[PDB]
């Protein structure tokens, strides 16, 4: 029965269209049809400044956007040779780690929700919540915020931040240790999906699956490990794995990633001390607003880096990072002009997709509901 | 019969309508998490009436453009809204909806009235969740034909009643 | 019907009249109260909007049922698309009058109940039948083979469960012997609340009527999140109505069976009030029940048909074969009453290990 | 351990090896022996393919070897069971007039979609590929839309009363190949790096 | 490509297209209303680009409401590109300059632009 | 594991008689940051005199571009602005702007800042073109409010509440937190 499970329907989050090749309650193999959501962001970047594209970035991957900024930020910075600030790197590891936590939470409650019950959508979107406030704090924008720039971070952070901070980082693991409590001791979900999706981490491997599944499968691949980039090289962490590749081990995993990430958020908050926030660099960064009434450089620089923008080095650049669906990556050409020449993204959820047809092969027909939420998309990272 | 012709009957049916609009969510892209967000344990939109959200299309009135309507995506959701029954309305989410928004290029319908009859039009990036309760207000209060633009008129009760399908 | 009288047939259409637009009533504002406990269990709150409790949503929600332009969708059936609606609300309607409210007369003068028959159960097990009829009629109707697929889903695990239902509701006949709900019920009166003699049979009993669709296996379908489901997905104003209508009278009719064959029919051992008991039993199941939708997930229909299959339906057969012994010998009556005990202590104590 | 035996390997048989100060490396081969040293490549222990990236130079600046160019990424992961770690990059030039490249689908799986979007995206044809379909763009979609000489396809901003925007019209920012508003632009608007 | 119908005269440019239009199929055809100020069409003036694979045909802006019987021609226009089967319909906006300029670009370069630049289109909204 | 479907029944239990957590917008106000990217206010100088100098530096870093300035010479008798260049146009069309802060940060003389009001819902494309005199710190309510509180002779109240206003926000009157 090559049915049509069609885009957005039924319930395929993350508009997917599925030809399902598919007699009975097996499953032969699923076929995939995307580009439904293709808007055009390594295209529309070629005409836009550097600085415009921190706009662009985050609404790539809409959960887990603060990787996209922080790819972007940083193989930009390697490409102009900018300095991160102590103060700045702790702040962008914290919103990073942040960031994580609240796509891992909308990633647990949509697979519960996509196939099973509808209760434990509302209490981990509850801490959602909370931690959009957080970013609504510093930004002024619950997601989709303009706050990281090349040098370090647009403005310093609020008197209310930090204890706001402190208080959901005391309440958050007793609520994360619930949700295992609930999950893992599994009264159906163990007869639902330890058997099913068969994930052997050689074809894992082969097809370009590193969201996080792969580890699931016992892989001991992150990029926080295998490539420090924003400071992880000096930070205490337990990785998680998996014994054999399910949806059960994935979930698990990853809430054990919830709870390493929340310490390492605590890890980050402890450490910091005042300081500066950006790159003074006057070619890459716009004078303060404070003596834009005293100095010409200061006019001058502020007119030009806000019409123009800056001109780094022609050069082709690409440097990985750690979403929480895998490996990451901006891949910068720039021929020394005001906008960058190209701008090729590696989509983890793009080729994460690949692993569809295989996965769920031979698996029940509504476990290919549980096996995709299972696999995290976010369709605004494939289609892009 | 279109819920007119009395004058007690017309404004009965349209308080009804205008209560208990049942949203069609067509999530897309970002804007569509914004929608799903003015429904948790904060700020719900599952007091108004809108408590039960009717995914498929032959039963529910209200669907909600929400997020970046890429071109392969047009004719689909056109369906989708063909796929309605009659007594229906559409709100236009997001910046990339109600105009092209910042990708102005190919990939994307720079308005979505073209493929669909908007009914509100809500702004933002993706307009907060309270923006949406105040749409889906403005909505109820213009399928009441309790609506005027800026312009001095008053608003039909349902935009897609003045189309020629085809 | 040895001992009960019978009201003139206008009382009787009267008060189905009664039946049906009440539970019309009941049926909406039990939607209203479920959606209230579920915002409690998930912290939300309900509609404090056009009620202020909410009593005036059904209202709107009625409203916009009708008008919305009931479509007859081309390339479907011309018959049976509009026929299988009314055969789901008609076969869910009846089959509540067995259920006794009180003692005759109790009805301020004339009866509580509708119909008395002397062979009940089969009634109800018949129109249930026909229950599952219009879900697959409709699926085949709809001429969209993603609902044919839900309802033939519907319909295989409800006609297993169905299938328990039997070996569930055998084991208090063997006692009683006798086919009447009244009979029973004064039964559970003399001696007391059947379950106590039956509870591993009322357990599959219980368990039998959550696979009609209330919840848990969830797997009925519904056409959200899975395969969809069937009877829906194609009727826009009122048939689906009729379906959502008919499916909820069908889960309050069967949460007041519950109380009312294994447990104690209104007939409370003191206080004696004909309706308020069986009221309070009624929502004290909902209640439950709402707990389970709340709490729990679906169950795939695969592990629900072998669940059912070898599990339910061997175990209810043997209380059946161990009630049957006990009727025919008709030693004690009390040696029920020990076995069910130490059968609850098992189906529990072997929980907390 | 497996990169610096890589750069042995390639350098002995006189391929340029592309380096930047950042730490990123480039290995160009040419097209006859691409698919055959891409395989030894895998055999060399390459767990992971991450990219195939297509570029395409038509407006560049400087001039370049061809117009079109697709990179794929062998990596082999640290925490596999021998991962040194070696991750590198693999460029292959591809004609204008000739858009043909073969399929490493058969050893990774992974060049399944990728290569289909840099079909999508440019006018490369992969060889050897077993479904070359569009992926992203719409079926009906004409031509191929990263390739320079295809238009964003803008469309104005809209505002009261016949005031309106052309945002090609409107940019301040500068292209590679665009002189700038002033005669030209020389210094820190030519190409600006700091020295840490 | 050809070029047929002339502007700011609605009546001709419909009579004209009628005779050139013929009995061709338009199964796989793409029809491009091109347009400006998207938000208000009870003053909008429209162009023709019509994109059958084979050849191509171009009807400068001589419909809509803002010309005398625009209305009433482009409304029949559309009912009768949809009676010989056309499916997909697009509409593009250009900035008002451009409109004039559109029509004298070589074929490759004004079609290439107006295909990259389409909208889909409900043809409600000219019926 | 049984017991799970009993610890999910407590626990799911126990929260239902925690009643508390929600907040019922509109009847109850929205709790906002104070950095909150809302609806543009222009503001002005303390002579009254405004701070837009018309400098079109808001517009060329805008990513959708939306914003349009048309400027004109401060006429020496009754000036406008504190230069002599003023803004005779200003436009942002809010179906463009996706609320960046780039003219924010880009206005050099402080005038155009992001407000709170997120209630600018509207029904026409064509009307959500928000102007000069739509915007200023001394208007109070977003358009379809203003024009429901004029045909409707009810005065506006806005449905948010902040902690305070940024100073960056001089004259923008609100509602703190329950000050008054
Ligand atoms: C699921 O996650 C996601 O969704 C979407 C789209 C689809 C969608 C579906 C449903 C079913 C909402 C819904 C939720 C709850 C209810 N309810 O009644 O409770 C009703 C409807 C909403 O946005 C996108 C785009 C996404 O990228 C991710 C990760
Ligand atoms: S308006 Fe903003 S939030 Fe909404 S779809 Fe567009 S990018 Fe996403
Ligand atoms: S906030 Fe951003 S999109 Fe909105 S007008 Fe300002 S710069 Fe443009
Ligand atoms: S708002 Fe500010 S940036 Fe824009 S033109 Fe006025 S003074 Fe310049």
């Amino acid at each position: 029965m090559t049915l049509n499970v069609g885009p957005q329907h039924p319930s395929t989050h993350g508009v997917l269209r599925l030809m399902v090749t598919l007699s009975g309650e097996e499953v032969l193999e699923v076929v995939p049809h995307i580009g439904y959501l293709h808007t055009g962001f390594e295209k529309t970047m070629e005409h836009r400044t550097y600085l415009q594209n921190i706009t662009y970035t985050p609404r790539m991957d809409y959960l887990h956007s603060f990787a996209h900024d922080l790819a972007y930020a940083l193989a930009v910075e390697k490409l102009l040779g900018a300095v991160v600030p102590p103060r700045a790197e702790t702040i962008r590891v914290i919103l990073n780690e942040l960031s994580r936590l609240a796509s891992h939470l909308v990633f647990l409650g949509t697979g519960l929700l996509d196939l099973g019950a509808l209760t434990p959508f509302f209490y981990a979107f509850r801490e959602r919540e909370t931690i959009l406030d957080l970013f609504e704090w510093v930004t002024g924008q619950r997601f989709h915020h303009n706050y990281i720039r090349i040098g370090g971070v647009k403005e310093d952070l609020p008197e209310e931040f930090v204890p706001e901070l402190k208080k959901l980082l005391e309440v958050l693991p007793h609520r994360i240790d619930e949700y295992e409590a609930l999950f893992a001791e599994s009264p159906i979900f163990y007869e639902r999906a330890r058997g099913v999706g068969v994930i052997p981490p050689e074809v894992a491997i082969d097809l370009g699956l590193t969201g996080g599944s792969l580890r699931a499968s016992g892989v001991n691949y992150d990029v926080r490990k295998a490539y420090p980039y924003s400071g992880y090289e000096t930070y205490t962490f337990d990785v998680p794995l998996g014994e054999r590749g399910d949806v059960f081990d994935r979930m698990l995993v990853r809430i054990r990633e919830m709870r390493e990430s929340v310490k390492i958020i605590k890890q980050a908050l402890e450490r910091l001390e005042p300081g500066p926030v950006r790159d003074p660099n006057p070619q890459i960064t716009p004078p303060p607003r404070h003596l834009l009434e005293t100095s010409m450089e200061a006019v001058i620089y502020h007119f030009k880096h806000y019409t123009e923008g800056f001109h780094p080095p022609k050069g082709e650049v690409y440097v990985p990072t750690e979403s929480a669906r895998g490996e990451l990556g901006y891949y910068i050409v720039s021929d020394g002009g005001s906008m960058p020449y190209r701008v090729k993204v590696r989509a983890p959820s793009f080729v994460n997709l690949q692993s569809l047809p295989y996965a769920c092969k031979g698996e029940q027909v509504p476990d290919m509901v549980a096996i995709i939420a299972s696999l995290d998309p976010v369709m605004g990272d494939v289609d892009r | 019969r279109e819920g007119i012709l009395f004058t007690t009957l017309e404004k009965l049916v349209a308080w009804g309508r205008s209560n208990s609009l049942w949203p069609a969510t067509f999530g897309l892209a970002c804007c569509a998490i914004e929608m799903m967000a003015s429904t948790d344990a904060r700020n719900d939109l599952a007091r108004f009436g809108s408590e039960v959200f009717r995914a498929s299309p032959r039963q529910a009135d209200v669907m909600i453009v929400a997020g970046r309507l890429s071109k392969k995506m047009a004719p689909v959701m056109r369906r989708v809204w063909e796929q309605m029954p009659d007594p229906k309305w559409v709100i236009s989410m997001g910046a990339c909806a109600s105009s092209g928004g910042m990708f102005n290029n190919y990939a994307i319908v720079q308005n979505v009235d073209s493929v669909v009859p908007v009914d509100v039009y809500v702004p933002g990036c993706p307009p907060r969740p309270e923006a949406l309760i105040y749409a889906v207000m403005q909505l109820q209060k213009k399928v009441r034909g309790q609506a005027y633009n800026e312009r001095g008129e008053r608003l039909p009760p349902v935009a897609a009643w003045k189309r020629t399908r085809g | 019907t040895w001992s009960y009288p019978v009201d003139p047939y206008w009382m009787v259409a009267l008060k189905a009249l009664l039946v049906v637009v009440g539970l019309l009533t009941a049926f909406a504002f039990m939607t209203l109260i479920e959606r209230r406990l579920l915002a409690r269990f998930q912290v939300r709150m309900g509609p404090n909007r056009v009620g202020p409790f909410g009593l005036l949503q059904p209202l709107a929600d009625a409203i916009k049922s009708i008008f919305k332009e009931d479509i007859v969708v081309a390339q479907a059936d011309r018959f049976l698309f509009v026929l299988a609606p009314l055969i789901s609300v008609v076969f869910a309607l009846l089959a509540f009058g067995l259920i006794p409210f009180g003692p005759p007369g109790s009805f301020f003068g004339y009866q509580p109940w509708v119909i008395n028959l002397d062979l009940g159960i089969l009634y109800l097990f018949a129109v249930s039948e026909l229950a599952v009829y219009g879900i697959f009629l409709s699926g085949w109707a709809s001429g969209s083979k993603y609902s044919l697929l839900g309802s033939l889903r519907s319909s295989a695990s409800l006609i297993s469960y169905e299938l328990g239902l039997g070996l569930a509701l055998l084991a208090p006949v063997l006692l009683v012997g006798s086919l009447n709900l009244n009979d029973i019920v004064n039964w559970q009166k003399e001696h007391g609340w059947l379950f106590l003699y039956a509870f591993p049979a009322f357990l599959v009993y219980l368990i039998a009527s959550m696979a009609e669709a209330a919840r848990t296996p969830f797997d009925l379908p519904e056409a959200e999140q899975e395969l969809v489901g069937g009877y829906h997905t194609e009727y826009s104003s009122i048939k689906w109505a009729l379906f959502q209508m008919a499916e909820y009278i069908h889960f309050i009719t069967a949460s007041a069976l519950i109380p009312t064959l294994f447990l104690g029919g209104w007939t409370m051992p003191v206080l004696e009030v004909p309706y308020l008991w069986m009221f309070l039993k009624i929502a004290f199941f909902l209640f439950f029940f709402i707990w389970i939708r709340a709490t729990w997930f679906r169950l795939r229909y695969d592990q629900l048909l072998r669940f059912g299959w070898g599990f339910l339906f061997p175990l209810a057969l043997l209380w059946f074969l161990v009630t049957a012994l006990v009727v025919a010998l008709d030693l004690p009556r009390t040696y029920l009453l020990y076995l069910s005990a130490l059968s609850f202590l098992v189906l529990l104590g072997a929980v907390l290990y | 351990m497996r990169l610096e035996r890589v750069l042995e390997e390639a350098r002995a048989k006189g391929y340029p090896i592309e380096d930047n100060g950042l730490g990123n490396l480039w290995v160009v081969l040419p097209r006859e022996r691409f698919k055959e040293e891409m395989a030894h490549y895998k055999a060399m222990g390459f767990n992971f393919l991450a990219d195939i990236v297509g570029l395409d130079y038509l407006t560049y600046p400087d001039p370049r070897p061809e117009r079109f160019a697709v990179v794929y990424e062998l990596v082999s992961l640290p925490g596999w069971k021998d991962g040194d770690g070696s991750r590198f990059f693999v460029r292959v030039y591809v004609p204008e007039e000739d858009p043909r490249l073969p399929t490493v689908t058969d050893l990774w799986g992974s060049a399944n979609f990728l290569e289909r979007e840099v079909y999508d995206l440019f006018g490369i044809v992969f060889e050897g590929h077993p479904d070359l379909r569009k992926i992203l763009t719409p079926e009906d979609l004409e031509g191929h839309p990263l390739r320079k000489d295809y238009p964003l396809g803008e469309t104005p901003t809209l505002f009261r009363e016949g005031r309106y925007i052309i945002p090609a019209e409107f940019r301040a920012a500068l292209t590679g190949k665009d002189p700038g508003l002033t005669f030209y632009k020389g210094g820190s608007r030519k190409g600006y790096r700091s020295l840490w | 490509m050809v070029r047929v119908g002339m502007r700011a005269a609605p009546r001709v440019s419909l009579e004209a297209l009628k005779a050139a239009l013929g009995g061709l199929k338009l199964s796989e055809a793409k029809v491009y209303l091109i347009t400006d100020w998207q938000d208000k069409r009870d003053q909008a003036r429209y162009a023709l680009l019509l994109h059958t694979g084979k050849k191509d045909l171009l009807v400068p802006d001589a419909f809509g409401p803002a010309f005398p019987g625009g209305e009433e021609a482009l409304s029949e226009l559309v009912g009768l590109l949809l009676a010989q089967g056309a499916r997909r319909f697009y509409e593009a906006v250009v900035s008002p300059g451009e409109m004039t300029a559109l029509l004298d670009l070589p074929p490759e370069e004004l079609l290439k632009r107006v295909m990259a630049i389409a909208n889909p289109t409900d043809p409600g909204i000219y019926l | 594991t049984l017991k799970a479907l009993a610890q999910s029944l407590g626990i799911t239990l126990k929260y239902l008689f925690s009643k508390p957590v929600t907040v019922p917008y509109p009847d109850a106000p929205v709790a906002l940051k104070p950095r909150f990217h809302g609806r543009h206010v222009l503001t002005r100088h303390p002579n009254g005199l405004e701070k837009c100098i018309g400098c079109s530096l808001c517009a060329a870093a805008c990513p959708a571009y939306a914003i349009y300035v048309e400027p004109a010479e401060n006429d020496p008798e009754n000036p406008v602005s504190a230069g002599e260049r003023y803004a005779k146009v200003y436009e942002i069309n809010m179906l463009r702007c996706i609320f960046c802060g780039l003219c924010e940060e880009a206005c050099p003389t402080g005038a155009i800042v992001l407000g709170y009001d997120f209630e600018m819902a509207d029904y026409e494309y064509s009307d959500l073109v928000y102007g000069k005199e739509d915007m200023l710190v001394d208007v109070v309510g977003t358009k379809p409010q203003r024009r429901e509180a004029k045909r409707t002779g009810k005065p506006v109240k806005v449905g948010y509440v902040v902690p305070y206003v940024r100073p960056e926000l001089e004259g923008f009157k609100a509602p703190t937190e329950g000050g008054k």
